[PDB]
């Protein structure tokens, strides 16, 4: 949100390439006239598995030579993830002063 | 004539071939023909020198709409079949009331060729079958001729092969041939070539095939499937040829929607990789293969929307042959797309392939498939000593 913010201060807006990803037809059949799979011949949806050294996924458009990592639909991870920085504390001794108390038995 | 079939040419020659073949008919002991009045053969200026004897209508269904561009259109040129009879006394008019445009059909020329009606859910016909029983092994229809009342008693099954029947006898009455001749020249055959072939190698699933070059053809099946509810349905879905993509979501959607497990194979894909002609086979109606993409032993159990069972193969002998060892008691065993087609294409190759000798084989080997068969429901198949 603070990338976002700072775009609309004088950027142009979020690149196309940047906005990619994978009730209703989740298989639509209204896509499927305007990416290649349809009166056109060259067939340019994507297929899987297709060896190589190079990429099946997008993973932003082609770059970025290591892989994505999966956040899990922007749920449980980096929140538990940062409170091992309050529980780095407590677990850790020197970095603790407290007081007296019951010896280094409370926190 | 008899049992010899002279070989089958391209859907439709010019009249030099038709009249060859015709004069072989004639001088050859026989004495009668039974002519398809094919949409090209009746436009291609052919009827104009045929002496038609007797017109017959079964169905009547909107389909290669580009070509008959108006209703008007498919309605006049499909009648210039009844437009050719000018003698009512030596030809005779068998419709098909059932149909709205019956009427419709015999006033486009001489309607004093009298009209003889074939209709089952219609009563109100000459010919109807007073009591009609379907089954997936068993069929019965007690059939109110002109001529009486008789017992029609055939495992070949069919709502639509009632129809036809029914429109064979009504033909029957209209050249006065006895119920009896009538009986025995429906049960002259067992099996017609690629189509509805019903084989029982004694089993309890019955293997069918069809045409299938239309998803609609697939569809009627699954209706007729229906109508004849079986316990467990499987259909193996083939492929199609060049780039027609947009018939497989809608035949996928069907199959999914009237099938409790599925099955694909490679038919035809004379244009393009096999393993894209499987990537195209969803693409319309609500389902990503982007699933089968993460498989990783976790996606093989999966319960596509409505809870039914997810698909794929490439091999077509061991597709079909899991198809035929599915089979466990009276369940359903479609393993059809593609019919009497006695070969297999995939992309640039061409060699011997029958799907009714496959089936046959694997309904054989069922006796070795007996001796295992644990895990059976979905996904994967035929290896034991391995849980």
């Amino acid at each position: 949100l603070d990338a976002l913010e700072t775009m609309a201060k004088d950027n142009q807006p979020i690149p196309p390439r940047a906005m990619i990803l994978s009730g209703y037809e989740v298989d639509y059949m209204a896509r499927y006239i305007s990416e290649g799979g349809l009166t056109g011949e060259r067939k340019r949806w994507v297929p899987r598995r297709g060896k190589t050294p190079l990429d099946p996924d997008v993973e932003g458009f082609i770059y970025s030579n290591p892989v994505e990592t999966s956040f899990k639909q922007r749920c449980l991870e980096e929140w538990k993830i940062r409170h091992r920085k309050l529980l780095r504390h407590l677990r850790n001794e020197g970095p603790a002063v407290l007081g007296a108390n019951a010896s280094e038995s409370d926190y | 004539h008899g049992d010899n079939k002279l070989d089958f040419p391209e859907a439709n020659p010019d009249a030099v071939l038709v009249q060859k073949l015709m004069a072989k008919m004639l001088h050859n002991g026989t004495e009668a023909v039974v002519m398809e009045a094919s949409s090209n053969e009746l436009t291609h200026t052919r009827c104009e020198e045929i002496d038609f004897d007797i017109a017959v209508f079964t169905n009547l269904s909107r389909d290669n709409s580009h070509f008959q561009g108006n209703e008007e259109e498919f309605r006049v040129a499909q009648a210039k079949l009844f437009s050719r009879m000018v003698d009512p006394d030596r030809h005779r008019k068998i419709v098909n009331v059932d149909d709205p445009n019956a009427p419709f059909f015999i006033a486009q020329g001489n309607p004093n060729v009298p009209v003889l009606t074939f209709a089952l859910e219609n009563k109100d016909a000459d010919v109807h079958p007073l009591k009609f029983e379907l089954s997936l092994f068993e069929t019965t229809v007690l059939v109110n001729t002109p001529q009486g009342i008789l017992e029609i008693s055939s495992g070949l099954l069919g709502r639509h092969n009632i129809y036809n029947i029914l429109a064979a006898v009504t033909v029957g009455i209209a050249v006065g041939a006895p119920l009896e001749d009538i009986v025995r020249g429906i049960e002259e055959v067992d099996a017609v070539p690629g189509r509805c072939e019903v084989i029982d190698e004694e089993q309890a699933f019955g293997v069918i095939v069809d045409h299938a070059r239309t998803p609609d053809a697939l569809s009627r099946l699954l209706d007729s499937v229906r109508e004849l509810q079986p316990r467990r349905i499987i259909t193996v879905i083939g492929s199609c040829g060049e780039k027609e993509r947009g018939k497989r979501p809608m035949l996928a959607k069907v199959a999914t929607d009237k099938s409790d497990v599925t099955m694909l194979t490679s038919d035809n894909q004379g244009s393009e990789d096999p393993l894209d002609i499987l990537d195209d086979m969803l693409a319309g109606i609500g389902w990503t293969m982007q699933d089968y993409l993460k498989h990783g032993e976790n996606d093989y159990y999966p319960p596509l929307p409505n809870g039914h069972r997810l698909f794929l193969h490439d091999i077509r002998r061991v597709a079909v042959r899991c198809a035929v060892a599915m089979g466990e008691e009276g369940d359903m065993v479609v393993v059809a797309g593609k019919g009497h087609e006695a070969y297999q294409v995939d992309g640039d190759k061409k060699e011997f392939f029958d799907d009714r000798e496959e089936c046959r084989e694997a309904l054989q080997y069922v006796d070795e498939l007996h001796q295992a068969g644990i895990d059976t429901s979905e996904f994967p198949w035929r290896l034991p000593e391995s849980h």
